């Protein structure tokens, strides 16, 4: 019972006028890490970045698009309903993929396929967003592991 | 993993309600469920699940423990029909 | 409570999406979905499928889709009207008359 | 007109760049610029033809009919409204070859 | 000169009119702000 | 409107009042629906409606334009049939892409001393991959993994990630545990029969 | 920015914090020490006390208490993020603005709203009108429809019937040429330096969000304490407790 | 395997030690039952051990009688189906149509069989409209596109084919290869090229192909993919001086209030086609190679930084903005060309 | 729980039940047309006997 | 008792119809608003109640435990059955270890035919003003039904003064209380508030 | 102080304690004004 006399002393005593809140405002968006400033955190500094672009990014309704390893899962989104689709492939370099990019608006392009290495060189080009860490530079045995923290913070957010 | 337990299904309905009206009312859930999704959660049917196993014919589940199970679920906020109608059939057999 | 609420609101804001998921109408629609994938999987579980037989997969998964979101509709009862569509299905039509 | 700002003095200076900027070809294309001025002895006569354009690009869908069409249901869930681009640049690449000629 | 009327135009306001004399909205926008404050003000005499 | 005068004035609609006044809304329309609309049919036969969009319980501020792009499924939430065009299978006899396939005087032997045409046409007389999707839509409806399993597959794929992001936030690597899944049968390890 | 990085007592108390972006430093000390000789705050010092929550601004008027720069923010007389060191200052900086730009504009980026959202408003309106074609077309203008077949016919016109009534109601009013019906967006860059320009630098040099609450000073009572209008009537409230 | 069997052997003997042919302890066996005894806790003991183990269920199983036997809980919806009442029938008359109505909607869509409608291709575009109508007169940009196809779609569309600014294109040297082999000799043709914008846009390529018209088509095609966009104001273009060499070759600029095109009349242009009008240039090149211009004229332009930032890197500062007005300036208009 | 001081027991490797939760998946397709396979093989042995 | 309260409770469902139909859910907009008959949780019960009333009649002749029948009849009679529970109270003769719910599981019953029972409402008042486990509900719902019975005494109220200085609590028979008594110049704590 | 785009200030008067007499005053706004018309400069930085 005191959800309900807590919610009604609400609407007595406020009147949260919102048309001013048209304008960009980064409430909404904090932080969720811990840090501080020493040279083996200079991953950290990229991941907190990361969130408080995407976080900005929480209220579009826009389809996704993964790619894994011979998995493909999609997240066709709308106004309306939010599904998940999955396919397996063992070629996922394929000139097919298009066809789901048409089908369903896709506007956001995620990979997590060590071996999908043609990815910057092509999709770069198109003005969609990209996210991969493999052509970095560093070893291997880390940039999976960054693959798989990208593909985390992203989802959180834009599910 | 194990099987059936007459006490997990019944204190884990337990030790559920009395963290959430513990906390209060506009609770600051972070990474946890809410009551919204406790209902949804497939961790939480599985609960139901084996409550429901608990009042079947074969099985011996105490009524004792029945107690906890439906006095819990009224502080969740969840309520069914079947469950009102399996429990009290079961006490029915156990008089008879 | 409000000594708090700063962090609370960006992560309850994410939660209530999971349940924004669109309402159905038509569960049968769910259901010859569901059938769908075990279907899709099977004929395309050792191999790749091709461009055309690509889209005739992912074509049937947008407009069953929309049967789930949309009412449902009416719906044929009769031998005969049965017939009708078995002969539409397998290019047969009614010469003798 | 209006107030000046950064733009238009941006735009000040590329339309006197372009003309001013790249050696002409030719001489004997002199002989084509009169076709501009004799249309400015007719552009009275043509008056009207600018305002059944400039009415049918910009201020002629306030005002349109409701010409009923079908449309599936399938394409209207996956509308996104969105610039594409300019068609006054589907020009060809020209060339300019000043070492050798 | 856009973000002006973008501003008004939010506030179903005119902003291209000259019917404008400034100082009453700015009186106006103080007291929209300061009625809003009234409210809060009473949990800072409740709560207190 | 201009005045702001229409909840003063017009009072709101109501399903009632346009149901007890049909016929004056309809006196400028055609006839062919007039004669479907008519209480003589419709009181027989003890017909249903289904009131499809009563039940969203719309203001008419959510049918201002601008939020008709949030709600177009609202406002009509039914299907329309597709008309038969002219594409039929005899398109594709003055098609290019389609070769018609003569047949040979031996080629008519098994295909009606196997099945008369006295007999109806039924599920066998179907390809085999479309007597399969029916031969799951009949199965699928009873078993217990499909069905549970597709329920909660999107809850899944969120839990790994709330889960993970916990790891991210606290430094350590993320990582899974044993048994956060439920039991499925495994069916290998259980023995079943080759035949039923 | 402001680094307050040692004692503050008086008017240049109430004064600098009115930026928005002071700091209280771990080395502050802030008081108000006018009471000590019969003088009262100035420099319009009265405004901003007054807005405090908890009646702290009567606490500190009247008794000469220090406020470490922590208590300081996080009470609302400054800024609530807090400064940490004076290193690395010049390099951090740079980054931040090599990225964000004060040459863009609200333009730039929201310009282009209005025409989005015009095409919508007729495209939509076009699809009703054509869409209700099509219900009336199925379930009523023919004798025989399978998918509705079955249903009365007299209930389902009023289903439309009513809904045709609401889109007049709320489309009227409605002339395309309008901004009114827009979506208006602007852009704000103080509010912008402070979120969006300062990550860069809230990593080392100031802490990047806001946390916590006051504790070194009891709340609770000065509220029920130092309300009255008068000062008889607080000593007694105090001397209950 | 001598060493395989020993193996072998020890692990075979350590299971067996694990068996209990015996009791244990006594205390414990009784003290067990007389507290489940008490209240009659032994059916639990019986039914939940019985479950996850067998062999208990073996040994107890023959003291039950009355046994059953259902089928086994995968194949039972299987099983449900073949015992299909008459009553069932009723079902599957609606399961029947609902697959049927479906399989009759694709038909109609055309979907039955395969079917290609998209084009899922990646070919760019190159060179069109060769003579179409001239030009048109100047509008604006205002009028968008609208997704009424879910076939159709602008999605694989580069934005380096797709930016809207308009270039000319200008030739530095044509050369011939040869590559020989065994039998013969081949010609690889070759051709170079550069383009670019007034406003800060450029690139270029290398062609190279069998004719001299195709190395052409290629080189382009390399250009508009290696464009780039050169930090850039309209208002006092260069700064400061620069330096790019490359092999045998070096350009230096310097500002200067008016352009000044005395020298390679390729790089007069080549400077503006960049935007840097506020320039004079100079080469220092003993014998000349065509791809050290290129390649120094990169070096050198993007060490290019406008003067807003050469004011946050640096301390220095080239000019400084002022709504101010025209009495100091005599009335005059900073005219910036 | 003292012999390691930086290692913790409960937690597995990352995307481990993805496996073992999708390999389930397709074992049920396979014994799913095994049962249904042959119901339809049936008939084209009793139909002919 | 548990099923009562988990069918008396006014909550919407997880799933499925909370109302009998959906015809009378049109009049309810709002839930906790509603009556008890509408609800399908509660109409279902009382098929059952009554069918085990049968049951339980026979079993409980010639008992003697005063924890069940003054259980059962709480039970029956937060569903709507009296007549059941009337005769559970009229077959007990002795008071021999009490759970001080069972108290005041009966005291509703007394209170409705407090003509019928009236030694018992005496006898039972003066075990529980010895008892010391008493919850704070228990000795509120205690005061509640003396009213009714205009048997009242100061044990009963220092009860509570020594039970509720430090806490509140949930009940909802307060307000009629400390609103009642202190037209009887009673005072209590601000928890009664 | 100049670093880049911002304008590391610094207060010295110590002796007289940093009060704030006419002299202190007409500085800090000979400063602050100075650093507003430049459009070059960015933020500023203030310290004892």
């Amino acid at each position: 019972m005191i959800n309900k006399k807590l919610n009604l002393f609400l609407i007595e005593n406020k009147k949260l006028l919102k048309t001013n809140t048209e304008i960009y405002n980064l409430n909404k968006n904090f932080n969720l890490i811990k840090f501080f400033k020493l040279t083996n955190y200079k991953e950290i500094k990229a991941l907190i970045s990361l969130l408080k672009c995407i976080n900005c990014l929480n209220k579009l309704n826009k389809s996704i698009f993964i790619f894994n390893k011979n998995f493909i899962t999609v997240v066709y989104k709308t106004n309306f309903f939010k599904k998940l689709l999955t396919y397996k492939f063992i070629n996922i370099e394929l000139m097919l993929t298009l066809k789901l990019f048409i089908f369903f608006n896709t506007r956001i392009f995620i990979n997590t396929s060590d071996t999908f290495i043609k990815f910057k060189s092509e999709y770069e080009t198109y003005p969609e967003i990209l996210f991969d860490c493999y052509h970095n530079h560093f070893s291997r045995k880390r940039v999976k592991n960054l693959s798989y923290k990208m593909f985390l913070l992203i989802m959180y957010n834009l599910i | 993993r194990l099987g059936f337990d007459q006490k997990m299904t019944s204190e884990t309905l337990f030790y559920l309600s009395a963290t959430l009206n513990s906390l209060g009312p506009n609770p600051n859930h972070y990474f946890d469920y809410n009551l919204e999704l406790l209902k949804d959660s497939w961790r939480f049917d599985d609960l139901v699940g084996d409550f429901r196993y608990g009042l079947k014919s074969g099985v011996e589940f105490s009524p004792e423990r029945i107690a906890q199970g439906l006095r819990s679920l009224k502080k969740l906020g969840y309520s069914n029909s079947r469950i009102t109608r399996e429990a009290i059939q079961k006490i029915h057999r156990m008089l008879t | 409570s409000e000594r708090s609420k700063g962090e609370a609101e960006m992560q309850e804001f994410l939660k209530k999406k999971q349940m924004e998921v669109g309402k159905i109408r038509n569960p049968k629609a769910v259901e010859k979905l569901n059938a769908f994938r075990i279907w899709r999987e099977q004929k395309y579980a050792n191999r790749d499928p091709t461009a055309a037989e690509f889209e005739q997969i992912m074509k049937i998964e947008g407009e069953l889709i929309l049967e789930s979101t949309l009412a449902p509709y009416g719906q044929i009862e009769t031998d005969k009207e049965i017939e009708k569509t078995y002969l539409h299905l397998l290019d047969i039509q009614d010469f003798s008359d | 007109n209006i107030l000046k700002s950064k733009k238009t003095k941006i735009k000040n200076l590329l339309f006197f760049i372009k003309y001013f900027s790249v050696l002409r070809k030719r001489q004997s294309r002199i002989f084509n610029l009169a076709r501009v001025k004799s249309r400015l002895s007719k552009r009275r006569f043509f008056k009207k033809k600018l305002k059944k354009k400039k009415i049918a690009k910009y201020f002629f869908q306030m005002f349109k009919k409701l010409k009923f069409k079908h449309k599936k249901y399938i394409n209207l869930i996956n509308l996104d409204f969105y610039f594409i681009r300019n068609k006054r640049f589907f020009r060809l690449h020209r060339l300019y070859d000043i070492r050798k000629k | 000169i856009y973000d002006v009327e973008e501003f008004l135009q939010s506030h179903n306001i005119n902003s291209k009119s000259p019917a404008i004399n400034i100082a009453d909205l700015r009186e106006k926008f103080y007291l929209m702000e300061k009625l809003n404050r009234k409210k809060i003000e009473k949990l800072n005499r409740l709560s207190q | 409107d201009k005045y702001n005068l229409v909840d003063e004035v017009i009072p709101k609609p109501e399903f009632k009042e346009i149901l007890k006044n049909i016929d004056y809304l309809v006196d400028q329309a055609s006839t062919s629906i007039k004669v479907q609309i008519a209480k003589e049919k419709n009181q027989n036969k003890d017909l249903y409606f289904r009131g499809n969009f009563l039940q969203e319980n719309l203001k008419p501020e959510d049918l201002m334009w601008k939020h008709f792009h949030n709600n177009f499924v609202s406002i009509f939430p039914e299907s329309m049939p597709e008309q038969e065009q002219i594409s039929q299978s005899v398109q594709n006899e003055n098609d290019i892409r389609f070769h018609p396939k003569e047949l040979d005087i031996v080629d008519y032997g098994s295909s009606n001393s196997k099945e008369q045409e006295n007999r109806k046409r039924g599920e066998r007389d179907l390809s085999k991959d479309n007597q399969i999707e029916i031969e799951l839509y009949r199965r699928i409806k009873t078993d217990p993994f499909f069905r549970h399993y597709i329920q909660n597959e999107i809850k899944y794929f969120t839990e790994r990630i709330e889960d993970g992001v916990l790891d991210i936030a606290q430094v350590i690597v993320p990582a899974d545990r044993k048994n956060d899944t439920p039991f499925y049968y495994d069916p290998t390890l259980e023995d079943i029969p080759l035949d039923l | 920015l402001i680094n307050i990085n040692g004692l503050i007592t008086g008017s240049a108390a109430s004064i600098f914090t009115r930026a928005p972006f002071a700091l209280g430093s771990k080395n502050t000390k802030w008081r108000l020490n006018e009471t000590s000789l019969g003088y009262i705050p100035d420099a319009g010092a009265s405004y901003y006390l007054s807005r405090l929550n908890m009646e702290l601004g009567t606490f500190l008027a009247l008794t000469g208490w220090q406020i470490d720069g922590y208590d300081l923010s996080r009470s609302g007389i400054a800024f609530e993020r807090m400064f940490a060191t004076h290193q690395n200052i010049e390099e951090n900086w740079k980054v931040a603005h090599k990225k964000h730009d004060q040459e863009t504009t609200s333009e730039d980026l929201y310009g282009l709203n209005k025409f989005v959202d015009l095409t919508k408003q007729l495209y939509y309106k076009e699809t009703y009108f054509s869409q209700l074609n099509e219900e009336v077309y199925n379930r009523i203008h023919k004798q025989g429809e399978i998918y509705y077949r079955n249903e009365n016919k007299r209930l389902a016109m009023a289903e439309i019937l009513y809904k045709h009534q609401m889109q007049d109601r709320a489309n009227l009013g409605f002339k395309a040429d309008d901004l009114f019906n827009r979506s208006h967006e602007i852009l704000n860059r103080l509010l912008h330096y402070e979120q969006c320009v300062m990550f860069d630098l809230g990593l080392e040099n100031i802490e990047l969000q806001t946390s916590g609450t006051v504790t070194s000073l009891p709340l609770f009572t000065i509220g029920r304490c130092f309300s009255a209008n008068s000062i008889e009537e607080i000593i007694e409230r105090l001397r209950e407790e | 395997s001598r060493s395989g069997t020993i193996v072998k052997t020890m692990q075979k003997i350590s299971d067996k030690f694990k068996v209990k042919q015996t009791v244990a302890d006594k205390q414990k066996l009784q003290s067990f039952l007389t507290e489940q005894t008490r209240d009659g806790s032994i059916k639990e003991t019986i039914d939940v051990t019985a479950k996850y183990d067998a062999e208990f269920k073996t040994f107890i199983k023959d003291y039950q009688a009355k046994h059953k036997q259902y089928p086994h809980i995968l194949d039972l919806s299987h099983y449900s189906r073949e015992n299909s009442t008459l009553s069932k029938s009723n079902q599957l008359r609606q399961e029947e149509i609902d697959m049927i109505e479906e399989f009759r909607n694709r038909k109609i869509k055309k979907i039955n069989e395969p079917i290609d409608l998209i084009d899922y291709s990646k070919d760019p575009e190159i060179n069109e409209a060769d003579e179409e109508a001239g030009e048109e007169d100047f509008t604006l940009h205002q009028d968008p596109y609208i997704q009424e196809d879910r076939n159709h779609g602008y999605k694989a569309k580069e934005m380096r084919m797709g930016l809207n600014d308009d270039f000319m294109i200008v030739l530095l040297d044509r050369d011939v290869t040869t590559q020989v082999t065994t039998l013969n000799r081949v010609n690889h043709f070759r051709y170079l090229i550069f383009m670019g914008n007034a406003n800060g846009l450029v690139g270029y390529g290398k062609g190279k192909g069998s004719d001299f018209e195709e190395a052409l088509d290629n080189a382009i095609l390399h250009c508009k993919r290696n464009l780039i966009a050169v930090p850039l104001d309209i208002f006092h273009t260069v700064p400061e001086p620069l330096e790019g060499h490359f092999n045998g070759f070096q350009i230096k600029i310097h500002p200067s209030r008016t352009f000044n095109p005395w020298g390679a009349p390729v790089l007069a242009s080549m400077l503006l086609l960049t935007g840097l009008r506020h320039c004079r240039f100079k080469t220092i090149s003993k014998k000349v190679n065509s791809y050290a211009l290129c390649m120094a004229y990169f070096r050198m332009i993007t060490k290019n930084r406008t003067p807003k930032d050469i004011c946050e890197q640096t301390g220095k500062k080239i000019y400084r903005e002022n709504w101010g007005a025209p009495y100091f300036l005599n009335h005059v208009s900073q005219n910036f060309l | 729980d003292e012999s390691k001081l930086y290692r913790d027991f409960e937690r597995t490797k990352f995307g481990s039940n993805q496996r073992d939760q999708r390999i389930i998946f397709e074992r049920h397709t396979s014994h799913m047309m095994k049962r249904i396979n042959q119901s339809l093989e049936r008939e084209e042995k009793i139909k002919k006997l | 008792l548990a099923v009562t309260e988990y069918s008396n409770s006014k909550l919407s469902e997880f799933k499925g119809q909370t109302f009998l139909n959906e015809k009378w859910a049109d009049f309810f907009p709002q839930v906790d608003e509603a009556d008890r008959l509408f609800f399908v949780q509660f109409l279902d019960s009382q098929k059952l109640f009554i069918e085990v009333s049968e049951v339980v009649l026979e079993q409980t002749k010639n008992e003697k435990d005063v924890n069940a029948l003054g259980k059962y009849a709480a039970a029956f009679g937060n569903i709507g059955l009296i007549g059941v529970s009337k005769e559970l109270v009229k077959r007990i003769t002795s008071l021999e270890g009490m759970s001080t719910q069972t108290g005041i599981c009966i005291l509703r019953v007394c209170s409705e035919f407090p003509e019928e029972f009236s030694q018992l409402s005496e006898n039972i008042i003066q075990i529980l003003e010895k008892s010391s486990d008493i919850t704070a509900s228990q000795a509120i719902d205690l005061v509640y039904y003396e009213i009714a019975l205009n048997k009242v005494s100061e044990a009963s109220l220092n009860i509570l003064k020594q039970q509720s200085k430090h806490i509140l609590d949930e009940n909802p028979r307060l307000n009629y209380v400390s609103q009642y008594l202190k037209l009887q110049g009673v005072d209590l704590g601000y928890n009664a508030s | 102080k100049r670093s880049g785009d911002v304008a590391f200030s610094y207060l010295n008067g110590e002796y007289k304690q940093n009060t704030l007499d006419t002299h202190m005053i007409k500085e800090i706004t000979r400063f602050l004004e100075s650093y507003e018309i430049d459009s070059s400069i960015r933020a500023v930085f203030l310290e004892n």
